[PDB]
RNA sequence: UGCCUGGCGGCCGUAGCGCGGUGGUCCCACCUGACCCCAUGCCGAACUCAGAAGUGAAACGCCGUAGCGCCGAUGGUAGUGUGGGGUCUCCCCAUGCGAGAGUAGGGAACUGCCAGGCA
RNA sequence: UCCUCCUAAAGAGUAACGGAGGAGCACGAAGGUUGGCUAAUCCUGGUCGGACAUCAGGAGGUUAGUGCAAUGGCAUAAGCCAGCUUGACUGCGAGCGUGACGGCGCGAGCAGGUGCGAAAGCAGGUCAUAGUGAUCCGGUGGUUCUGAAUGGAAGGGCCAUCGCUCAACGGAUAAAAGGU
RNA sequence: CCGAUGCAAACUGCGAAUACCGGAGAAUGUUAUCACGGGAGACACACGGCGGGUGCUAACGUCCGUC
């Protein structure tokens, strides 16, 4: 004895995100990938194609998942 | 840990054969029968099922649990797909190994003209 | 396979008669034996454990695999993943026979033969034991001998008792204590 | 159409943890030997070849045990948006939204499709 | 110059030489893919080993680890044995998240050809968050693209690109350094 | 160190109000919304209320987010 990073949600489940489109951003592997959802290498969440977003719970563990379904 | 095991293991092709969202073909093997079946991609119902208990396809076999019993359930998913119109069904192995009667069963099937 | 059937035929009935039991298999039955060397002392010299790992090999039917080190501690002065010794698992023919040879001929010829040690329990049937000069057994000859080496045979136990444990050493009458 | 067994999905502790009983009709389970397809970072450990010759040991389906664990109310409590007041560091007033835990209650799950045995 | 949690009032952002250090490396294997495996921690048995130099029966299931100081998520391990390779290749690339710009990051998908497989499919470096170089200057190879009449040559214009601790890290004119 | 009672900025098996993103909706608001172009103007703000940091949880001291 910088610059800060920009983190949270940028959309929100209802939101019609096209193919492309980076739902979250986060440090580590906050949401994981559901049904036409693709993750990074950077541990980032985007779309495959235009519909609208929904969180769901699920799993032994009960971990968040993000997908995307037809409008 | 052995039927864990190999859920955890098969889960593996399960889990990936659903992103592409496409028909199934899944195997269950056992030394007393041997089971086909053809799960559509929502993962809820079976387009077609085949058993080697079944004395339709067990009479001409001399135990239910063979490599010539793959064979025969083998033609037999092999037909009923072609008289359905599966449209080339995926092929999960479920954490089997492809050299014995699996392997023998793949063959029989992609003998009548599959593209799987 | 040679030793099996008869140990189906007086062992088992002999446990079935004494315990009253229902499934012909009730009875624990062996699955395992793990031969492994407790010397741990080749950390200065390989080749003491390559000739035991080769010693190793040739009592039994199939080689030996190197083991390393599992933790490093500064106290006895160990790093992380030091070979020091290996293990051989038998099951089967193999072990039958080993088994055989060893409660025929090794057992009886042992200096200082108190007996085995019952108290020498895993607490829930497995039994594990150790003895020197690996001489007694036929198959290594004195003049093949680098040093005096213990052994440790572990024998896999099923059961969830040691009143079951008890009872299958006592098969072979269990000589004393 | 009823009982039992195996597989494919949803539900993910109202599905779990501990205890007693039952399951060989069918199904499932222990695999003996492997010089033969397959192989061990040693081991036929797993996988592959022949079933009732040996049985339901262990695993798993079901009933009860509400013992542990979970959810779960109405109500209250702590807090806060808005305007005001006081002894203004903090609290109160009219109004809206409303904690956690626990109590009543529940459950030893339920549900959709396919294969087999007994009816 | 850049990262790691708070103060920072549950989107992002939001202070004072604020509280805190680390990186300016490294792996051309620590990269890709197929099979299987996956604890840590503690009790009990071994010649000593008692837990602590190795082995097997249990308590318990992600408390060990993930190259780094630290950080989040990770048992479908994002680890860890057996095998083969270089997809860390080339032209690219709709769209999205940030920005004042220079620009930065992710990114479905096509084509040319490859590795992992029987296939489904993965491979545009490393689990990630820091780990670097912009303008200008000097050097290499291609282009008749251009060439001050003609045919060349010299010199420029663009393509991959080394040096430039340029480590004053957006980098102020050609102006050398230390002090009472 | 074994179990428990209370406590926390680099503590959450739980979890507000409040803020923010999208969809639908009766009504008001001189389109108050967004796109392009011309013209500018300003680039030491002060104080107060609300919740904090700093300060010796002494200071009509200090800096923050909102009105």
């Amino acid at each position: 004895t910088s610059e800060a990073k920009r983190l949270g949600v940028k959309r929100f489940g209802g939101e019609s995100v096209l193919a492309g489109s980076i739902i979250v951003r986060q440090r580590g592997t906050k949401f994981h990938a559901g049904a036409n959802v693709g993750c990074g290498r950077d541990h980032t969440l985007f779309a495959k194609a235009d519909g609208k977003v929904k969180f769901e719970v699920k799993g032994p563990k009960n971990r968040k998942f993000i997908s995307i379904e037809a409008e | 840990d052995k039927k864990s095991a190999r859920i955890r293991r098969a889960t593996r092709a399960r889990r990936k054969l659903q992103e592409l969202g496409a028909t199934r073909l899944v195997v269950h093997r056992t030394p007393r029968h041997i089971y086909a079946q053809v799960i559509a991609p929502n993962g809820s119902e079976v387009l077609v099922a085949a058993s080697t208990v079944e004395k339709a396809i067990a009479e001409q076999l001399k135990y239910t649990g063979n490599k010539d019993a793959a064979a025969a359930v083998g033609k037999a998913v092999a037909e009923r797909a072609l008289e359905k119109g599966i449209k080339d069904v995926s092929f999960d192995r479920s954490g089997f190994q492809y050299h014995g009667r699996v392997q023998a069963l793949a063959d029989a099937a992609r003998e009548a003209g599959l593209q799987f | 396979a040679k030793l099996h059937d008869y140990y189906k035929d007086e062992v088992v009935k002999k446990l079935m008669t004494e315990f009253n039991y229902n499934s012909v298999m009730q009875v624990p039955r062996v699955e395992k034996i793990t031969l492994n060397m407790g010397v741990g002392e080749a950390i200065a010299d390989k080749k003491l454990l390559d000739n035991a790992a080769a010693d190793l090999a040739a009592i039994s039917g199939q080689k030996p695999l190197i083991t390393k080190a599992r933790k490093s501690v500064a106290g006895f002065k160990i790093r992380q993943g030091y070979p020091i010794g290996c293990k051989v698992t038998l099951r089967g023919e193999r072990m039958w026979e080993f088994f055989e040879r060893l409660i025929t001929i090794a057992v009886p010829r042992i200096r200082d033969f108190r007996g085995l040690s019952a108290k020498s329990f895993d607490g829930r049937g497995n039994y594990s034991m150790g003895v020197r000069e690996q001489i007694i057994f036929p198959e290594i000859d004195y003049d093949k001998v680098d040093r005096v080496r213990g052994l440790d045979i572990t024998i896999t136990t099923t059961a969830k008792s040691d009143e079951e444990g008890r009872a299958l050493l006592a098969a072979f009458d269990f000589p004393f204590r």
